[PDB]
This record gives C-alpha cells, structure tokens and sequence, in this order.
RNA sequence: ACGGAAGGGCACCACCAGGAGUGGAGCCUGCGGCUUAAUUUGACUCAACACGGGGAAACUCACCAGGUCCAGACACAAUAAGGAUUGACAGAUUGAGAGCUCUUUCUUGAUUUUGUGGGUGGUGGUGCAUGGCCGUUCUUAGUUGGUGGAGUGAUUUGUCUGCUUAAUUGCGAUAACGAACGAGACCUUAACCUACUAAAUAGUGGUGCUAGCAUUUGCUGGUUAUCCACUUCUUAGAGGGACUAUCGGUUUCAAGCCGAUGGAAGUUUGAGGCAAUAACAGGUCUGUGAUGCCCUUAGACGUUCUGGGCCGCACGCGCGCUACACUGACGGAGCCAGCGAGUCUAACCUUGGCCGAGAGGUCUUGGUAAUCUUGUGAAACUCCGUCGUGCUGGGGAUAGAGCAUUGUAAUUAUUGCUCUUCAACGAGGAAUUCCUAGUAAGCGCAAGUCAUCAGCUUGCGUUGAUUACGUCCCUGCCCUUUGUACACACC
C-alpha cells in the first residue's frame, strides 16, 4: 500500500439523475374539442394505454412492454 | 432416505448449532444446557435454565418464538418441535452458569477478585470438591497476565476429568478489550447417583464385626 | 436500501403473522424461503427495522434471527393498517 | 422500560387516572376496562388481573356457504379453519350430464370425472375418431371430443361420435383406387379413393417424399399409370407397423411392409437382445435354461427361453405371502411340477403318494 | 407379520437396556424371535492438526464416534406391534421398525 | 541460573554394536535469492522450510492491469407528486448483449438523492495491546498450603543420608506432623476364552435339487425359501483371566531385583488418550459475527466481474520420489490382506453385458450399506521362461506426434493412454537423520485434500533381518554438594 495514481483516466463520470424535465405528459391541445395521443401505445396491451412509446430514429422504444417493441410506422 | 453415519452426525451438528443459538440469545436468563428427545411424531428441546420464568414470558411468550425460530430455521413441520423450560438443580455446580453469572458481574463494574472470590464461594457452599477460577487478560495495565483463584481440590489427569471436572470459558468484552474467564467444577464423586461414585484410588475397608469367642461346644436342636 | 413498496409491505406482514423471521447470511440467493422477495431485501429492511428499535437481531452460524418488539408490533400494526390487537404473532 | 408518573395511581381499567377510592371495588371505577381483544372488548369490568375469555359469539360459514356456525369468539377463530357443511356440492359439471358429486368444499367443483359407461347399443358404444375400436368405458373429462369436430365415419359414411381414437394403422386408396398408401387411423378418416392421387399429375404436383415439388426436381410423368419420378430425398412413407416412417430413397410405389430395418426386441429372458425387422412373428429365443422354481419348489426348470420364466421373475419381484408361496395357481402352469413327491411320511415308513407339493407330507 | 426393529445409537447402555425390555415383552407375550444380532461398532474417525496456525511440532490428534447398531426380528399380531412402537422411547437411541 | 566443578542417576529427538539411510544424480516439493505489472503473505536452531491441513487453471485470493455495484442502518436539514429517484432497446463506447458513460427519448414514483452527524464492512496494521487454541521449556519427576521447628530477614524444614523404582515409586530414616496436585490409579485399543446370550446383513454341518470325475459306499463343486441343526471360526453384550503366580538365587535380608517353570499374556503385557506448578514479550488479529486501538470507508483497503500472478530461473538450502541392476529387468503363469468410504431432491461407490490396443465409451444393475461395490483377487512375493556384466532388455529425465477424460475454460503442457526420443546416475566428501521387535527396512492399500491432480500426510495390513540388553565419551536431562563480581541470569 503505497497510493493510487489513477493511471485510468479522469472518469468520475456519474450519470444523469432521469434528467429533470419540464411538465410531461404532452397528449395534444385542442380548442373546445378532443384531445387525442401522441406517441401511439404499444400492441401489447401490458404496455396500454398509459405508456408513450418512444420515436428515437428509424424505430420505436417501450418502458412499460419492457425494452422491446421495435416497429417502423 | 440418509446413512446410519450421516444422520447421526447430522444430528450432532443440530444439537451443536442448537446449543450455541441457545447460549447467544439466553445468557441473561443462567441459560446451563439443552437436551433433545426424538419422539415419533414429536421431537422436544428441554432448555435447563435458571430463570425459567425469563426463558418463558408472559403465558409462554418467548417459548412460542423460540419454537417458531428453531422452526423456522431448521424446516420443522408445525407441531413437530416442542421446546420446554427447566429449572436446572444444583446452580453452584454448574461451570456455564457460574461463567455466565462472573462474565455480567465484570460487566457490570464488580472487581475481578471479588467476582471471583463470589463465584468460589458459591461453588464450594454448593457442595462442590473443588472450584478454580482464572482471569486472562489486560488487568489493570497495558500487560496482560492470569490471575487464578482455588478452592478445595481439583484433579486435572485421567478419566475422572471427563467424569467430575465440568469447565466452561467465556469471553468478556471490556473497553481495553477481552479477558478471558475460565470455571473449573469439581463435584463431590459421593453425590452422583449415575456412574462411579468414587475416585479410582479410592479403596474402602468395611468394619469387621467382632463377636465374642465361643470356647464351649453346642448344639441347637429342632 | 431501495426496494418496491409491495415487497417491503411482503416482508413486513410476514413479520407481523409469523412474529418471527429466519433469514440465511447468503446474500444474492434472489429467493427467501418463506417469503418470495429475495434474501438481500429481507435483510436490509429488518436492519432497518432493528435501527429503529423495532426488531432484534441474533446472528448465530450465518442464519440472522429476527424477532420483533412491542414498539416493532405497534408501529407493524399501524403501517399495515390493521386494529388494535387484531391478530399479532403472541396468539396463546 | 420506566418509572411511574409521580402522583397516578390509576383505575384497574386505566381508563380513568386518580381512581375514585371504591371499598367494593379497590382502585377501580367499576367500569368494563374493555381492552379489546375481541373487537368488543373485555366483558368483565376493570380488576386486577387479566381479562377472561371472550363471551360474543359469532358465525362463520361452510366452505359452500350454505350454513353457518356460532361459535364463542374465545375459540371461533380455530373452529373457522375446519367448518365444512358436507352437504354435496351437487352444480353441474361442465359436461352437464353430471353434477358434482363432491360435499360441501373450498374452490371449483372441478372436472367432471364420471365415468362414461357405454350402454349395451352399437350406438350406445363409445368409439374411435376411425370407430374402428368400441370401448366399454372412460372418464368423461378424457373423452376428448374430436378436434374435427366430426363424428366417426366409415364406408356407410353414418357418424358416431368418437371421444378417441384407436391406436391401430391403415391404409387409404389414391383416387386412381389402383396403388395405396399406409396411413394411421385418424379423425373421420377418408374413404378410399377420397385422397388425391400421386400419381396422377394435376392431383400432386409434388415427389411422393414430398420435400419439393416433383417438377423442379424431374420432368413430370405424362400419365397416372406412369411411375412418379422418384428422388434422393427419404420418402418417409409411414409403415404398416407405423413404428417408424422410411429412411429409405423415395419411390412412387408405397413402402414395403417388410422392413430390411430391424427393430431390436428383448428375449423373455430380457438378459439378451434380438433385433429382429418389424412384423416378425415370433419372440426371440435365448439359449440359456430358464433356472426358476417349480411349484413345488424342490426342483428348477430347465427349459430354454421358456414362457413360464418371465412370469416367475415378476413373480418374485413381487411381495409373496408365505400362503402365496404355497399356492400352486399363482405360480405359472408350465412351471408346476408333475413328478411324484418321494418323501417320507409323518411315519417315515411310507412315501408320500402325492405328486410333488410345496410345503410338508401329509 | 415380520417386522424388524432397528436400533443404532451412540450409546451402549441405553441401547442395551432398550434391547432388554423389548426381548422381555416379546418373551411375556410369548413371541418367536430371533435375537438381537449386534452388527459391528462402526467407529468414524476424523483426524486433525491440534493448531489453528500452522506452527510447532506437527501433533495430530484423532476424533472418533462410535456407532452401535441391533436389530430384532419379531413374529408378532399388529395390536403388540403398535403398543412395542409406542413404547421404548430413549433419548439418544435411535429405533425404527419396519414390516415385511 | 551458570561452571572447560564434584558425586549419584538417566535418554537411540545421546553415544556404543549395527541396520536403513540422507549428503553425490535426475526429478517432485517447500525456503531464500534474483526477476517481475504482480511473482500476496506468515514462520528462520532444536521449538521456520510436503508447515499455515498451503496438492492455487476460474473460485479460493489476500497480489497486479482494468471495469461495476453499494449491500452508506438511523437521525436531522435540503430537493420534491407542476415530480425526489429507479431502469432501459438500438448505436457509439467497452474484453464484454456492464446503458458503465454518451445520443435519443421513454419507464418508475417517495423505497430514494444531496449535505452534516453517525454507522457498516475490511485476509488493512499492531501476536510487543488482547482472548481462545497450539507449540515449547519438559516425556523428564516435579510443584504447593496448614500447623509446628530454624532464621532480625529474604528464606528454610517438611520435600531426606542410604538402598530401590520408569517415577519425591517405595523401604526406611527423621523438627516435623498431617495433606493436596503431578506420577500411578484411570479410560480407549491389541492379544486369550471349543465357558454364557444370540445371529437369513457372520459362518459351519446335514438333508432336499443338481454338475463333473470315479465306482458299492467316494472326491470336488453349484443352488438358501429346500428345510433342519449348531456357534468352532465371525460379530457384539455380560463376564472371566495376570497379581510378576510358583519355585530357586540375592539384598539392611525390607522395598526390590535376577533365572527357570507354567501360562494366551510376565520390558508398569504391547500401543496410545488424559496429564501439575511456573513460564516464553514462541506462533496465530490470514479459522472465528473473538477482540482494544490505529488506518480506510464510494474514482473505498468493502464486494463483485474479466484477464494475469502465486508455478516466473544465473544460483544456494530443507523434506522426498525414482534409481545406479542378475538378491535384477522383462514375459507368461501362480495367487494372498487389513484399515476404510459411498447417492434425495441428489446425482456417490459402482458389479455384470457390449465396443475399444489402451485410456476410455455405452447399456444396465446392486448398495443410504456386517447385506452391494468388495474375497476391495493390492504390491512386494512364488514358479517357469527370455536376457546376460554391455550404461545393457539397468535408468527413464528431456523432447515430438496423436488419442481420450474432468471442467465455463486446460495456451505457461490438469491428468490418463499409444508410438517415438533415451540425459545424468558405475553406491555417493566433509558432514548428518531415524531406529531395539512382529521393531528397522521392503511392499502396496484406504482415507484426508478432491470437478480434475500425489512423488504429501493420517492410518492399515503384507514380507520381515542384523545388532544392544550397555555407558556417560559426545549432545542433553534430573537430584545433591560446591564456587560466583551472573539476575534482561554464560548468547
Ligand atoms: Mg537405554
Ligand atoms: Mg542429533
Ligand atoms: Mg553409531
Ligand atoms: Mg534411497
Ligand atoms: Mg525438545
Ligand atoms: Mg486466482
Ligand atoms: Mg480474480
Ligand atoms: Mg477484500
Ligand atoms: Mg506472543
Ligand atoms: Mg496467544
Ligand atoms: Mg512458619
Ligand atoms: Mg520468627
Ligand atoms: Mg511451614
Ligand atoms: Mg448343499
Ligand atoms: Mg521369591
Ligand atoms: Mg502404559
Ligand atoms: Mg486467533
Ligand atoms: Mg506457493
Ligand atoms: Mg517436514
Ligand atoms: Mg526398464
Ligand atoms: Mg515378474
Ligand atoms: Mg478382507
Ligand atoms: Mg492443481
Ligand atoms: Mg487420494
Ligand atoms: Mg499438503
Ligand atoms: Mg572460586
Ligand atoms: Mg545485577
Ligand atoms: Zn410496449
Ligand atoms: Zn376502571
Ligand atoms: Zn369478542
Ligand atoms: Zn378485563
Ligand atoms: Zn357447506
Ligand atoms: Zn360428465
Ligand atoms: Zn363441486
Ligand atoms: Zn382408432
Ligand atoms: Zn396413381
Ligand atoms: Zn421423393
Ligand atoms: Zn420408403
Ligand atoms: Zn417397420
Ligand atoms: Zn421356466
Ligand atoms: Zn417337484
Ligand atoms: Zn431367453
Ligand atoms: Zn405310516
Ligand atoms: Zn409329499
């Protein structure tokens, strides 16, 4: 036990904190009529109706369905 | 579906775990042994104890958790394990009581040759052949010595040790740190009733009856 | 120690039927007997109960027997929402 | 844990600090201390000591709920766990033919298990999806209605329901009604001469192996009568015995109930294994005596192979009665020994005239 | 009936005063047997360096536990076989019976 | 306490008479040194060095290069459901389908997060702060009160001149008397019992059934449901038996010792287990959820994952294993133990059949065991051959190629098998170890460790000598006297 000189780089690099937003829950605005949802659910019905699929790029991203539901609309 | 020698260590190792469990969490009830009876359809733990109205609480309270824990722990059915306190005889000859009972008084804040003069003079009141007392340790310096403390006589070589000599040892955490305390019970051969009642060398003459001398033939007739 | 609400809540009305819980020194077993949480979550949250006085804690050969007190029955009793002397683990 | 409050000596309830002195009722109120354990409460009044048993009673129900039981709170907990009214269950089982025969019980009535009985009416008899086989009898959850849907249809083409099938193998005409193929008993299984044919080239435009289609792999026979290109690929035709399929390179004409593969079968000394092709008539003979007890037990067989010793080696496998031993039925008839007993009698002077016996002389 | 009763314990005179009175109530109830056969004592050893280190003279040191086993065999009606069962019950004496 | 002071008595960890050796060779293994990213560490005369049960591929593991995670209780304060916080597909990144971190957004919802206090863990330090255990002084006979006696006192006597014993074991003597511990007794084991109780989990005889060879009748076997009888052999329980018995020598003629006879047994019958007082600054914090203090505690010295290392080779030491050949190697035959261990929610010990040169494979089987493996059919040994004084058919190190098994993984070869390669070594210098009868030595076996791996250890039996039956010369030990300027005590 002499000392640690850290020869591995300068990595104290703890992650974010579910980075904190604004208010979520954006379904639509609509003047004296319906709103409806974005972000269209997933199939499966363990992931319904609650949870915004996500639209990364070139594919779709569930929390709820678990990691997987990968659709091309 | 196990072997004669399995199961009987396996049973060994049950009273082994069971005895230490016992005298971790009863040391402030005078916690003195346990014994285990194998029954069809019942097995019974009789814990020998000197404040059995500590072991048990209020309507046997503590007993119901010590059953439900030796239950729990070793995948016992409900009803199958029994436990039964018992207020042991004869405190005084009882090294794991009188080790116990001197461990709380150091503990406390007793001095070490009071603790121990107390626990002598217990011992030899109860009726004991012998007591021997030793404290190991850091004794009121940096230097540790033992400082041992007799009465009466104590045999140490031979087959007598596992027949009369009862010894228990405990540690005592004091804020220097741990002394050591050693009991060495001597009971009385006499009193035993279950095994020899006398030490090997011990040879007894009885009295030869004397009668007066005859010097005249007799004879009684029928 | 972080841990979901409805196996917290598990962990704690087995207390409270049973009055006693024996818990192996086995950490990521992932799977307690008697209780369907794992064994790491079993153990945490009775230290966390033991710290505040509400359970005792014997270790003896890697096994961590845990039984609850009168302070541990009371605050039990009012967390799980239950009446006063409904059914704690003293039946006679 | 600590010490009184200075100055509170309390009422025997509690409820009440600074008891109002009673003669009648020593540092009492007199009022029902009520500490509940039971929901209501003590029933008797503050005192010193604890409280008695319980005295509400109250009512919990049998298993179906039909009935209740009041019982004393003191113990109604403990006799909650074990009431059970028995009166049957009696609700229609999903068959509806038959109602729960079960008593009073926790949970479902459960399948229905009555036994199907078939009534003596060729109708009345149940049957297989063929209807080759007329079973007497089964349970009415395993019946299993066919998945088809269709009642039992031979050459009459009149249905009756099958709830199984039979395990027996046969086989179906092409349309041609010229060649055949083998094929198992199934589901309303077709007529003959219902299948498409092979051979024919608009009825399968595939290798009778199947695999691929019979024209990408060969030019397709002009004609039924003409042979169906035949392929590399296994074609996996089904056997009479229908134990196994055909490892062999596929033809057009149906595979050969002979099989050139042989099928291992156990001597009824079971010791050996003789491989012999499926359809062999006959159980394989070991040459080795079959050294088994007679049934006067004083004496072996000694036949090669025989009939008797199977038999005997479960026999003895199974738990024997001391009477069992000696009672000359249960052993096998060709192990029962003939030759007279030659022993001496209870006199000894004479020999015993029976044949020989398991047991003691006469 | 043949029944078989096995005892193998650790302790010599407990298992013999156990194998005592079960030959004299099978003896009072006038029941063929045949005798205790006494197998041989099975001795299990464990052997063992007495230090916890590794230091000093290497002294070894030899742990045994005997094992003693009988068994009875007995010719006796169900009701003597339940009332043998129920009785003779010794701490530390380890017994079961079995049936053909 | 010591003495190159005296007297007496002892010990194969002393010698004598010898045996086997070791020291020389190759290799195995531990230690130092060197080397290294690291080659983790403790221990250094007996009383460190095949020791830490330490036979490390991962794990173990403490070391090195790197990556996670928190398993930071509890309390207080802050943030905070207009959200405290948790997780994550894909890609980038990374040995790595570790979101570890980043891009992109979803998901979770009071458990957490941040700060202060306070904990917790640590094979981190300190064995010279400790407990417990062990080793050693020290395998020898030694140690201590009470009351009397001596001395101003430390202290002494008791606890001793002789003789005796393995023994402060005894006979005795006697300012001591009576006691206690140690020794002995004891307990376990090995030897005897044709005496008791028994046994289909041990055997034997006879009768059934049956095979072969013979011929009145015999011999050798097979088969337990074929039954009967017995307990010599075998296994226990309970006992018996040895007490140095008897006789003869010798001794104040006591304790004892020597010889012969008888006896299963006559060195306290053999071998152990247990084992005093006082101590060591012996070893161990790396056995312990045994521990005080110190250190560390979130890019942790916690823990886990990946890969290395503990094995690295100029050298020097200590345990050992194979040998230098004919008192042998090789090849066929012959053919005999004892101690043990073994599978349940698992996969252990494995018979038998088949395949394969082998190692091994495969299909089954018995066994939770006086039943089955297993008569553990072991090896040395015997008997017939082959070789033939040639480093040779002695020896089998070091290499090459291939086939298998264990295991996630075998590369620095895990082991096993086959063919080929065929090195030192020609009996070992100074030195130095152990040992007195079923012992030394030879020879293998089981168990521990253990998935695999013995050249190690703890036991067991098989074959079985030579030479003492002493002494105090060397090395030590006990007791007494004596000298001392020593007292951490002759280092
Ligand atoms: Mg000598
Ligand atoms: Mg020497
Ligand atoms: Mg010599
Ligand atoms: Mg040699
Ligand atoms: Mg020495
Ligand atoms: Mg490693
Ligand atoms: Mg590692
Ligand atoms: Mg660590
Ligand atoms: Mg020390
Ligand atoms: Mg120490
Ligand atoms: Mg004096
Ligand atoms: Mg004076
Ligand atoms: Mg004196
Ligand atoms: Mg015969
Ligand atoms: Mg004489
Ligand atoms: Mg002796
Ligand atoms: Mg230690
Ligand atoms: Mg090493
Ligand atoms: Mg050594
Ligand atoms: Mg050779
Ligand atoms: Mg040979
Ligand atoms: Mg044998
Ligand atoms: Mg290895
Ligand atoms: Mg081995
Ligand atoms: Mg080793
Ligand atoms: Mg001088
Ligand atoms: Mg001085
Ligand atoms: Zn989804
Ligand atoms: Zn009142
Ligand atoms: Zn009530
Ligand atoms: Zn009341
Ligand atoms: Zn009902
Ligand atoms: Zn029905
Ligand atoms: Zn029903
Ligand atoms: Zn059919
Ligand atoms: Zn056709
Ligand atoms: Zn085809
Ligand atoms: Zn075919
Ligand atoms: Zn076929
Ligand atoms: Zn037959
Ligand atoms: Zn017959
Ligand atoms: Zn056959
Ligand atoms: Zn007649
Ligand atoms: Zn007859």
């Amino acid at each position: 036990r002499k000392k640690k000189v850290y020869t591995t780089p300068k990595k104290i690099k703890h992650k974010h904190k579910k980075v904190k937003l604004a208010v979520l829950s954006y379904y639509k605005v609509d003047a004296e009529g319906k709103v409806t949802k974005l972000r269209r659910e997933c199939s499966n019905p363990t992931c319904g109706a609650g949870v915004f699929l996500a639209n990364h790029k070139d594919r779709l991203y569930c929390g709820k369905c678990h990691s997987v539901y990968k659709v091309n609309a | 579906l196990i072997s004669k020698k399995r199961k009987l260590v396996a049973d060994g190792v049950f009273y082994a775990e069971l005895n230490e469990f016992f005298t971790r969490e009863l040391a402030e009830e005078g916690y003195s042994g346990v014994e285990v009876r194998v029954t069809p359809t019942k097995t019974e733990v009789i814990i020998r104890a000197t404040r059995t109205q500590d072991v048990l609480g209020e309507n046997g309270r503590r007993i119901n958790e010590l059953t439900l824990l030796v239950q729990k722990r070793f995948k016992y059915a409900p009803g199958t394990i029994v436990l039964y306190a018992e207020r042991v005889q004869d405190r005084g000859l009882s090294a794991v009581a009188q080790a116990e009972s001197m461990k709380f008084k150091l503990l406390n804040g007793l001095a070490i040759r009071r603790a121990a003069y107390g626990v002598v003079r217990y011992v030899m009141e109860s009726g004991a052949k012998g007591c021997e007392v030793v404290v190991s340790g850091k004794l009121r310096a940096a230097r540790a010595k033992a400082m041992k403390f007799a009465d009466g006589f104590l045999i140490h070589s031979g087959q007598p040790v596992n027949d009369f000599i009862d010894t228990a040892t405990r540690h005592v955490l004091m804020r220097q740190g741990v002394l050591g305390i050693k009991v060495k019970i001597m009971r009385d051969p006499a009193k035993s009733r279950t095994g020899p009642k006398a030490l090997p060398d011990a040879v007894t003459i009885i009295e030869p009856k004397e009668e007066e001398p005859i010097l005249a033939p007799s004879v009684k007739d029928y | 120690m972080l841990m979901p609400k409805e196996d917290r809540n598990k962990i704690h009305q087995y207390l409270f039927q049973e009055g006693v819980v024996v818990a192996k020194k086995d950490f990521n077993q992932a799977k307690h007997e008697e209780i369907d949480t794992k064994n790491l979550y079993v153990i945490k949250a009775l230290q966390s109960l033991t710290s505040k006085g509400y359970v005792k804690t014997q270790f003896s050969w890697q096994y961590y027997y845990y039984t609850l007190t009168e302070e541990g029955v009371e605050y039990l009793r009012e967390y799980l929402n239950l009446p006063e002397h409904i059914v704690p683990g003293t039946y006679i | 844990k600590r010490v009184p409050v200075k100055n509170r000596p309390t009422c025997w309830c509690g409820k009440v600090v600074n008891p109002d002195p009673n003669p009648l009722d020593p540092n009492s109120c007199g009022q029902t201390c009520n500490a509940s354990t039971c929901m209501h409460g003590c029933s008797k009044i503050c005192h010193l000591g604890p409280h008695p048993e319980c005295t509400r009673m109250v009512e919990i129900m049998c298993h179906c709920g039909k009935h209740s039981k009041s019982i004393f709170c003191y113990q109604s907990k403990v006799m909650k766990k074990n009431f059970n009214c028995q009166e049957v269950c009696g609700l229609p089982l999903s068959c509806s033919i038959h109602t729960c025969k079960k008593k009073c019980h926790p949970g479902l009535c459960g399948p229905c298990p009555e036994m199907i009985i078939s009534k003596d009416s060729p109708k009345k008899q149940i049957k297989c999806y063929c209807g080759n086989h007329t079973r007497a009898n089964i349970k009415c959850s395993e019946t299993k209605f066919p998945k088809s849907g269709k009642s039992s249809k031979d050459e009459n083409g009149n249905r009756w329901i099958g709830v199984f099938a039979c395990a027996d193998n046969r086989v179906v005409d092409y349309s041609c009604r010229k060649h055949s193929f083998i094929e198992s008993c199934i589901s309303p299984p077709t007529i003959n001469g219902e299948k498409a044919c092979p051979f024919l080239p608009s009825s399968l435009k595939t290798c009778p192996c199947g695999r691929t289609a019979l024209e990408e792999l060969t030019k397709p026979r002009k004609h039924c009568d003409d042979p169906i290109p035949t392929c590399d690929s296994r074609c996996g035709k089904p056997l009479k015995c229908g134990k196994h399929s055909c490892p062999f390179t596929c033809h057009d004409k149906a595979c050969m109930e002979p099989c050139l593969q042989i099928d291992s079968v156990k001597c009824a000394c079971e010791q050996s294994t003789f491989s012999v092709p499926c359809g062999f008539q006959g159980r394989p003979r070991c040459n080795i005596k079959c050294e088994s007890l007679m049934s006067c037990r004083r004496h072996r067989c000694t036949d090669r192979c025989c009939s008797g010793r199977p038999s005997a080696i479960r026999r003895k496998k199974n738990l024997f009665r001391t009477q069992d031993l000696l009672d000359e039925s249960l052993v096998e008839a060709k192990h029962i020994c003939l030759k007279p007993c030659n022993l001496t009698l209870s006199c000894g002077i004479h020999k015993c005239q029976r044949k020989c016996h398991p047991g003691k002389c006469p | 009936i043949k029944i078989r009763i096995t005892l193998t314990s650790t302790k010599v005179k407990q298992l013999e005063n156990v194998s005592s009175n079960i030959v004299k109530n099978a003896e009072q109830h006038n029941l063929v047997k045949k005798g205790p056969v006494r197998l041989p004592t099975k001795v299990l050893k464990i052997s063992t360096r007495k230090t916890p280190n590794g230091e000093g003279s290497k002294t070894w040191e030899t742990y045994e536990m005997r094992i003693h086993k009988r068994y009875i065999d007995l010719e006796a009606p169900v009701q003597i076989v339940k009332r043998i069962t129920q009785i003779t019950i010794e701490p530390g004496v380890d017994v079961e019976v079995v049936v053909a």
